[PDB]
């Protein structure tokens, strides 16, 4: 399902992120809260909705 | 939220996160942002709302 | 509207390309019908009604 | 069945039929394309329709 990649990737996001703070690597953290609240937009994942949809053709048409 | 990411520098990012999280669970979802990351549909997409996201906090 | 300019533009393409066939230049005209047909495109509508979106949130957001 | 233009050879292909045309009318009907090809969020639109279409025909 399409959620379910982006829903474990913000919950990836979040877990990765964890280690980089528990190991001592507070840099990339930039990175994971952008990427992930990104994500979460609404309008960043309107975007990719409608990629999606291209992507369906791709693997559809035949 | 409107800081922007660069997935040039967040793709750079995950690769460091994947030899740093050598927890082998970290590498499999590290990958998973880096597939996405690097996904040409996505890197697309995520280039839009980089500019945009740019010219939206500058305005007039 | 703004859809007053893409069909415009879709016009503009066919005109420009016919000034081209009728110079000499039957280069240029399949960068016309390349663009005009890629604006025609369903998929690609829905692509340019996104960022549409996105412009009136620069314009809505103060 | 699709073909694809690029903005990049589309630019230039504008900037050629303006100089190509130079019929004033010409210009400002170019003019319109080469803005929409340069804007940053049309410009994302075509890119993604470009490369995305690209791996339409390529990947199967």
């Amino acid at each position: 399902n399409p959620a379910a990649e982006k829903m474990q990737v913000l919950q990836v996001l979040d877990r990765l992120r964890g280690k980089l703070q528990e190991k001592g690597d507070t840099t990339q953290n930039e990175k994971l809260s952008a990427f992930y609240e990104t994500l979460k937009s609404p309008l960043f994942n309107q975007i990719l909705t409608l990629q999606q949809s291209i992507k369906q053709l791709k693997g559809q048409l035949s | 939220a409107v800081k922007i990411l660069e997935i040039e520098d967040l793709f750079s990012s995950l690769k460091h996160i994947q030899h740093t999280l050598v927890d082998s669970q970290s590498q499999e979802d590290i990958s998973l942002l880096l597939q996405l990351v690097q996904n040409k549909d996505f890197q697309n997409a995520f280039k839009i709302h980089n500019a945009i996201t740019v010219h939206m906090n500058k305005a007039s």
